[PDB]
């Protein structure tokens, strides 16, 4: 339950424009009180970008642009640069929260290669680990533009949570992005069952790969 | 320049208490306000709570999270404002940024975002002990060569604290290679993978040996990783 | 103005 809403991610190709939306209610922007907005480089601390709805600091390029109407505020990004990759935030005070409210960020990627469709490579146990009373499958995904991506654990077909952490993509030293995922079992539950799967979806195509315990 | 450098962060056990200093330079400290926001790993900011200048009596604000467990102070004879956090929860782990309230005047009242924010300091909160990784290879097979290649890799499983550094074959094998970022599990240890896609011709002629350092533990551990 | 209130704005 969040006051300040904003999406997820947003792209946009080089030289184009984006917005990022703010999406609040009668308690904080509705009430007219103003909106900010910080960009944070990866790696970095924020900084302020936007402050009083549409009010650009001194050095912040006239490339960026905040607007708002009634319950929402809006980001405005052109002639976007490779630079310009980054988590947006906006804030706003909250009424009925008492409080400084911000939206959950949104990060820009700007599309300046082809999209790359990932490597799935799925790990069984090793026979080390399985030594020392362990199991860990371990998923790892390579090479795939842009970032987004789903990776799923099915153990016999059934849909897996338990046990499983995986990483938000990482960009690679070629710029293309990876990311890992691991189940981990006791080596009763890994036996326990004949086909384990991760499958990882990327720009509505998907790649599954499967081990067995008795290979 | 402006400057505001956080300092005090580290790891703490759960319940226990710390004070972390933002000590500000190169602009009238007296005048503005200050604002803690912390942001916990792979997650967004969370305002923490302000503090006004001492004109205004230096009275504070702070978010529901974390209001009667932590406080903020000033001092403006060292330049200085203070975060004391007492009662440390996991849910605490964040990195923690000072930041000054900007006093630019606006239309009959003065704006008031966050203008100037400091590099942070990280806070860890847990109650797990210092514990070195074992490492476990990832070996090539079948079912991991597509095309001429193959991946092999090394598995970092149950250190802690943060971080571990991974090499192949002594810094010579950089090609191919991406260290992953590490997953906190339930148990309060950290994972993470170190991947190498090779060709599957080099396999079986080629020696790959993962370096494993974490110097928390004082642990160096090399790994051979042989086809399966 | 509701930017005045002084749990929102620390300056007022």
């Amino acid at each position: 339950e969040s006051v300040l809403t904003q999406p997820p991610s947003v792209s946009g190709a080089p030289g184009q424009r984006v917005t990022i939306s703010c999406t609040g209610m009668n308690s904080n922007i509705g009430a007219g009180y103003d909106v900010y907005w910080y960009q944070q480089l990866p790696g970095r601390a924020p900084k302020l970008l936007i402050y009083g709805n549409s009010n650009r600091p001194s050095g912040v390029p006239d490339r960026f642009s905040g607007s708002r109407s009634g319950t929402s505020a809006s980001l405005a990004i052109t002639g976007l640069q490779a630079e310009d990759e980054a988590d947006y935030y906006c804030q706003s005070y909250d009424t009925s929260l008492n409080g400084w409210a911000f939206g959950g960020g949104t990060k820009l990627t700007v599309l300046g290669q082809p999209k790359a469709a990932p490597s799935v490579t799925l790990f069984p146990p090793s026979s080390e680990e399985l030594q020392a009373n362990k199991a860990t499958l371990v998923c790892l995904v390579s090479d795939f533009y842009p970032g987004a991506v789903t990776v799923a654990w099915k153990a016999d077909g059934s849909p897996v949570k338990v046990g499983v952490e995986t990483t938000k993509p990482s960009k690679q030293s070629n710029n293309k992005y990876a990311a890992s995922s691991y189940l981990s079992l006791t080596p009763e539950q890994w036996k326990s069952h004949r086909s384990y799967s991760c499958r990882v979806t990327h720009e509505g195509s998907t790649v599954e790969k499967t081990v067995a315990p008795a290979e | 320049e402006v400057q505001l450098v956080e300092s005090g962060g580290g790891l703490v056990q759960p319940g226990r208490s710390l004070r972390l200093p933002c000590t500000a330079s190169g602009f009238s400290f007296g005048d503005h306000a200050m604002s803690w926001v912390r942001q916990a790993p792979g997650k967004g900011l969370e305002w923490v709570g302000f503090i006004r200048k001492t004109t205004y009596g230096a009275t504070t604000h702070y978010a529901a999270a974390v209001r009667g467990r932590f406080t903020i102070s000033r001092d403006d004879s060292k330049s200085i404002v203070y975060l004391q956090m007492n009662s440390l929860k996991t849910e605490d782990t964040a990195v923690y940024f000072c930041t000054r309230v900007q006093l630019d005047y606006g239309p009959g009242y003065q704006y008031y975002g966050m203008d100037v924010w400091g590099q942070g300091t990280t806070v860890t909160v847990s109650s797990a002990s210092t514990k070195g990784p074992s490492v476990f290879p990832l070996a090539p097979s079948s079912k991991s060569t597509s095309g001429g290649t193959a991946a092999l890799g090394c598995l970092v499983k149950d250190y802690f604290p943060e971080p571990v550094t991974v090499s192949w074959n002594s810094g010579a094998l950089t090609s191919g290679v991406h260290t992953f970022p590490a997953v906190l599990q339930s148990s309060g240890l950290y994972s993470l993978s170190s991947v190498v896609t090779v060709p599957s011709s080099s396999l079986g002629t080629q020696t790959y040996i993962c370096n494993v350092n974490h110097k928390p533990s004082n642990t160096k551990v090399d790994k051979k990783v042989e086809p399966k | 103005n509701p930017n005045a209130n002084p749990n929102a704005n620390p300056n007022a």
